């Protein structure tokens, strides 16, 4: 494409620097930079008018449409993608081909599964030896559900029916809070926050890389996309004091901070993939944004201390995202777009920390560039931005004790290291 | 040495630490293979039904420390208690500062320090407040926390 993946795209055509798409200054003269940070109507209206409503603008509402939405001159068509059958011409309500979703969520202890209309809740599986649950993630193509153990420290895997569960990894993940899971390079990204790392290793453990450690001082979310070779995540207290939710590629190439307002401590962050938004919750300021890939219109779905006291963890899947709040101690649920009240989907003695929503469409299939031959790389073949490395979308990196050759695609032992 | 107990790993460890409930050897050594007639267990080690002992600390604790449930088979009844003006008592008989109260934060584990809170618009005499956010403690207008998402507290701190 013309735009760089670390560029911002202006609506004439031109790329611009990552760092500029909220810099303060419009350096797109189309003022597609700078385009409504800051998080501060009707048609049949008539403004100042007897009978002359306001135009308006097709497909500019917030909620309009809970996915792509079609302009229409004097009208909107809400238009849904494959997979998601419309509903009252304003809803992509999921096809029924794919199974019922499953809301896996954390008490506090144990990993429990629950159907999306909520009436039933089995629990996929009991932490044991006295530890906890923190963070959920899942492989819906091989039908796991991964999910890291803050008190034993270690990282377990098991099978959607509640079977075979695997330990991938318990050498030094002390304190692992969070995963994601990229399916489509079989890749799990995991958020240790024991010694402020993120690191990813394979499904089974086989190699393990750290990706980012410039400066985290207290990750808390992390989320991926795959199909467009992105990673996001958020410090709620970094190494100068200042929370910074960062986007960056999957290997952790052209980290740019993505929002740099009222960020006061964000905990939880998920990826809408069809509306290209990032949903991220505020533990300490109390409120639940979005903001696009790129950070630039921001909007407020729910705020207020009583209805989002303390929120962990937000999953979204069609019009609705599941965030977890600490203070009320439930696993509450808001609409994507604006949501009034939260609806109570299920409420734990123990605090929830984990929410994920288990369906075949969270998770769409997608080109995976490393099945050429592990990418030609003698070890991990990480993604990255499907722009990145010559549009090939994917690095060469290697594993503990080995160092990336002058070829870039072969490791040598390392030499010096303090 | 004679009043120190040896371990499979090598360490040394005093023999109060043997079956006293915690692995004070690195090993489990100390806790491991104790619970018989002639391995009597520490009054710090609860004992299960299948002679498994576990820490005081987990007398009645929700964990199901032990597989014979001992721990949770019988539990004694509360410490209610009482608390101070200034403490506000918790569904769970914990005493709680009134700034502790309504702020968004479950600081008393059963939540009830922020239970309820929405039915007044105000806030308290001791509670700053942040009308977008909520009623920060009054601590908190300058002490560098600009905890109200407008940022009123941590204005005109001079
Ligand atoms: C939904 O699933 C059915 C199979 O159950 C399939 O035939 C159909 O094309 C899918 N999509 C739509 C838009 O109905
Ligand atoms: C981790 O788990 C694997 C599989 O059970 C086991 O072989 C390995 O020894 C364990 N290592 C640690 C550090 O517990």
């Amino acid at each position: 494409p013309t735009c760089g993946g670390y560029q911002f795209t202006c609506p004439s055509g031109r790329c611009i620097y990552q760092n500029w798409v909220c810099d303060g200054e419009d350096d797109c003269k189309d003022n597609g930079d700078e385009d409504g940070c800051e998080s501060g109507p009707g048609y049949i209206i008539n403004h100042n008018d007897s009978r002359t409503c306001v135009e308006f603008d097709d497909c500019q509402i917030w909620g309009i449409c809970d996915q792509k939405c079609e302009s229409r001159p004097g009208r909107h068509l809400c238009h849904c993608e494959e997979g998601y059958i419309l509903e009252r011409g304003q809803y992509c309500k999921a096809n029924d081909s794919f199974g019922e979703a499953s809301i896996i969520f954390s008490n506090g202890r144990d990993l429990l599964i629950g159907d999306i209309h909520g009436r039933s809740f089995r629990i996929l599986v009991e932490s044991q030896n006295r530890g906890v649950a923190v963070g959920v993630a899942f492989h819906y193509h091989l039908q796991r559900v991964f999910w890291t153990d803050t008190v034993q420290n270690k990282v377990f895997s098991v099978d959607i029916n509640g079977l075979n569960i695997q330990e991938v990894l318990n050498v030094s993940v002390e304190t692992p809070e969070n995963l994601a899971v990229d399916w489509v390079n079989n890749k799990i990204y995991l958020v240790e926050t024991k010694v402020n790392r993120i690191d990813m290793v394979n499904l089974d453990g086989s190699y393990r890389v750290t990706l980012i450690t410039e400066n985290l001082g207290h990750p808390r979310g992390i989320a991926v996309d795959p199909t467009v070779g992105y990673l996001f995540f958020s410090d709620w207290e970094s190494l100068s004091g200042e929370p910074k939710l960062e986007r960056a590629f999957m290997d952790g190439s052209n980290r740019k901070d993505l929002v740099k307002t009222k960020l006061g401590w964000p905990a939880g962050v998920t990826l809408d993939m069809i509306s290209k938004r990032v949903y991220w919750v505020d533990s300490r300021f109390d409120y639940i944004e979005t903001v696009t890939y790129d950070g630039i219109q921001r909007k407020t779905v729910v705020h207020g201390g009583s209805l989002i006291p303390h929120p962990f963890g937000v999953s979204l899947f069609e019009g609705q995202v599941f965030f977890t709040d600490w203070t009320k101690m439930a696993v509450l649920k808001a609409n994507k777009f604006t949501e009034t009240n939260p609806q109570v989907y299920y409420q734990a003695s123990l605090r929830p920390y984990g929410v994920t929503v288990y369906h075949s469409l969270r998770q769409p299939y997608a080109t995976n560039p490393c099945k050429d031959n592990n990418g030609g790389c003698e070890q991990v073949c990480v993604l990255s931005h499907r722009t990145d490395n010559d549009g090939l979308g994917f690095r060469c990196k290697c594993t503990f004790g080995f160092q990336l050759d002058t070829d870039e695609r072969h490791c040598i032992a390392v030499q010096n290291f303090l | 040495g004679l009043f120190s107990f040896p371990c499979k790993n090598g360490r040394c460890v005093p023999n109060y630490y043997l079956c006293d409930g915690v692995d004070d050897c690195h090993d489990n050594s100390d806790e491991q293979l104790c619970g018989t007639l002639n391995n009597t267990c520490s009054s710090s080690a609860f004992t299960c039904g299948h002679g498994e002992c576990i820490p005081a600390h987990w007398r009645c604790d929700k964990r199901n420390d032990c597989v014979d449930g001992s721990d949770e088979h019988n539990c004694p009844t509360h410490a209610p208690a009482s608390c101070l003006d200034t403490q506000y008592t918790c569904d769970n008989h914990q005493c709680i500062s009134k700034n502790w109260v309504c702020d968004t934060d479950n600081d008393c584990g059963d939540g009830s320090d922020e239970k309820n809170c929405n039915s007044t618009e105000t806030c308290q005499p001791s509670q700053f407040n942040c009308p977008n956010h909520r009623c920060i403690d009054l601590s908190f207008v300058c002490d560098g926390d600009k905890d109200c998402v407008d940022g009123s507290d941590e204005v005109g701190c001079v």
